[PDB]
């Protein structure tokens, strides 16, 4: 039976509909032209009404009356004011809260397939690509490790204000790519133009060595935009009359974003994850527990999005089974060297120009399979605590309360303590449920990519030592090129085709593949499918890929 | 249709004019993707001129030099434009198709 809240929401919507265009006009005008606080509340009201409007009447009015275009066009005026907020002594944060309310409302409109189309028609991505505030990334001063300025708790740091500006723009871009399934190429093309307009800032995010929660959220959103926007088919069907020079620059930026996204798998898909999570346990025991769960979620989301990108690149470049793009080198050695407890080898920073090894995919698969059981047990314990909250020890209720309210948890009523404890348990359950879904998706996608690379290297790769020396002499002879000139303009950029794989590399891949994908990992992967995939309608995909990979690794080449 | 000797050159010039990148007021194309296509098209025009493709017809050669934004040939065609602001817009079309509002005064002057 229809829940009482859904009945009341429908009946409330019918009352909004009875006041018609007069109410719509007042709220839309106050959202565009009102005073600072009035604009913020009118935009929050529009976010709420459009969230319940199943018939999209308010969205149709906002588009047809041009208010949606005025709200988008005013982002260029906000840019001038938002730049002034990045100064060490900002003016009043009023423009930031108006921008947040505006971007939250546009993000809400972008959740419907129709609203994403109307936002692309109003030019939202084009106006975002014109805003210079995104290029004003504050330099993180590394010398603040020497103490004694109590930063006054009331003004967010310039880096945090920059994130309050950038994260909503990235969220809209990611949402438009997710909701626009019928116009995916035009949406992807405009979002690519935004990524190219701010390409230095985007490369700075992708290169960031910081382990802060904010830098991980920037990386998680940006990798999820690149995974959806940077599709090879978007460049060939953009009938936008770009001169040949501008297409070469566009391909150049995409090829850099690609290499940098793949380099993130080496950082977050490996042993360095455990060291980044441990180096922050020492500086504050009371504020650290919530930030750890969200950092862990953001790191898993980065790995998921880069694996989604690898999957999408393999699906689109394969109209035929013989033409697989090889994203990973045929080495598994990296998976075997990282199981050892040796803490003291100096960082071989692999340069961002080397392709990751297939060993990284197997290590990520093993790690995601282990983390799945840990998240499953914590999720089950947290659900049991939520059912029995009134039976919890007062010390556990205090720990749950202090995590949502650091100041003053001792002055609140017992009823308020149980309410804070329930909220923390629900956040914990939902965060762990998302980690379980990400681990399942990473496992599925790692198995797919591993299967496709083993299929290519074991069945389709021509080795550099097969056939044969017959005829032609000619001699001579050493020396030196310095200098000089001339044009031939036929550099077709299809030259990613020369990784000379040796027969020794393939034989090592077969032997290391059988050892690294052993019966213990295969059993755990089948146990995960039995615990998780029974309840969500994808029966047998993990079992099918495990059988195919087991097939390929048992083929002795005849 | 009339000139059998000019027909090969007319086909090259028709193809250059047909392939010319145009901006559209509702395209998903970025200004950078447009600039790259426009540069590649301009290199195709320049290659045809350097190869002497039009050397038997001064008028087709002049039209190809106009497509390259040749300022001497644009000024030789002053009488067809009649105004300096038509000359400005022709220069912007063939040299600076991605011109910004902030740069207009410099090009106008």
């Amino acid at each position: 039976p229809e829940d009482v809240f859904s009945k009341l929401q429908r009946d409330n919507l019918s009352i909004f509909e009875s006041y018609g265009t007069a109410l719509m006009e007042v709220v839309c005008r106050d959202a565009c032209d009102g005073h600072d606080i009035g604009r913020m509340l009118a935009l929050a009201l529009l976010d709420r009404i459009v969230s319940v409007d199943r018939q999209q009447q308010w969205l149709l009015y906002l588009s047809n009356s041009g208010y949606l275009k005025v709200l988008v066009d005013s982002l260029a005026e906000d840019d001038v004011v938002l730049r002034n907020l990045l100064t060490p002594q900002p003016p009043l944060l009023k423009a930031l809260y108006i921008y947040e309310s505006k971007m939250a409302f546009l993000t809400r409109v972008a959740k419907s397939s129709q609203g994403a189309i109307e936002l692309l028609r109003s030019g939202v991505i084009v106006r975002l690509a014109q805003c210079q505030v995104y290029d004003m990334r504050p330099e993180t001063d590394p010398h603040g490790v020497f103490g004694m300025r109590e930063t006054p708790v009331f003004i967010p740091a310039p880096v945090e204000r920059y994130r309050q500006i950038l994260l909503p723009a990235l969220q809209i871009c990611q949402l438009i790519l997710t909701s626009s399934t019928a116009q995916h190429l035009q949406a992807a093309g405009q979002v690519l133009q935004f990524l190219v307009a701010h390409s230095d800032t985007i490369q700075a995010i992708l290169r960031s060595q910081e382990g802060s929660l904010g830098s991980l959220q920037e990386l998680a959103l940006l990798t999820g935009i690149i995974s959806k926007a940077a599709l090879p088919g978007v460049l060939n069907e953009l009938d936008i009359g770009l001169n040949d020079g501008s297409m070469m620059e566009l391909q150049g930026h995409i090829g850099r974003f690609q290499r940098q996204c793949l380099a993130l798998l080496n950082r977050f898909g490996g042993s360095d994850r455990l060291r980044q999570l441990s180096l922050q346990d020492d500086s504050s025991r009371l504020d650290g527990v919530s930030k750890k769960d969200d950092m862990e979620l953001a790191m898993q989301q980065i790995c998921s999005n880069v694996m989604e990108y690898c999957q999408a690149l393999m699906i689109q470049n394969s109209p035929s089974f013989q033409q697989t793009v090889c994203l990973f080198t045929p080495s598994l050695k990296e998976s075997a060297s990282r199981d050892g407890t040796r803490q003291d080898s100096q960082v071989s920073i692999l340069p961002s120009w080397r392709l990751p090894s297939l060993g990284v995919v197997i290590h990520l698969l093993k790690q995601s399979a282990n983390n799945f059981f840990t998240y499953y047990d914590i999720h089950r314990q947290s659900v049991g605590k939520l059912q029995n909250v009134e039976q919890l020890p007062p010390d556990e209720i205090k720990e749950l309360c202090q995590s949502e309210m650091p100041v003053g948890a001792d002055k609140i009523s017992t009823t308020q303590k149980y309410g804070l404890a329930r909220r923390r348990l629900v956040k914990l359950i939902n965060s762990r449920a998302k980690l379980l879904s990400l681990c399942s998706y990473i496992i599925e996608t790692c198995l797919y990519i591993l299967w496709r690379h083993l299929e290519y290297y074991l069945l389709h790769c021509t080795t550099s030592d097969s056939q044969d020396p017959v005829f032609s002499n000619m001699t001579f002879g050493n020396r030196r090129f310095q200098d000089t000139f001339n044009t031939d303009p036929n550099m077709d950029p299809r030259n990613l085709r020369q990784n000379k794989v040796s027969q020794q590399d393939v034989d090592t891949l077969l032997r290391e593949g059988a050892n690294s994908f052993g019966e213990s990992l295969q059993k755990r992967l089948l146990d995960i499918e039995s615990l998780y995939c029974k309840v969500r309608s994808r029966h047998s995909f993990i079992q099918a890929l495990v059988r195919r990979i087991r097939g390929l690794l048992r083929v002795s080449r005849v | 249709s009339t000139s059998a000797s000019a027909r090969s050159m007319c086909r090259v010039l028709d193809d250059l004019l047909k392939k010319m990148p145009m901006l559209h007021t509702g395209g998903t194309q970025t200004l950078t993707e447009f600039e790259l296509k426009w540069q590649h098209w301009r290199e195709e025009c320049e290659r045809h001129l350097q190869n002497g493709t039009f050397s038997s017809n001064v008028h087709m050669e002049a039209v190809c030099r106009v497509l390259l934004g040749d300022e001497e040939v644009l000024l030789e065609k002053r009488d067809l434009m009649t105004t300096w602001y038509h000359f400005l817009v022709s220069r912007l079309l063939f040299k600076h198709p991605t011109v910004k509002p902030t740069e207009l005064h410099f090009y106008a002057q």
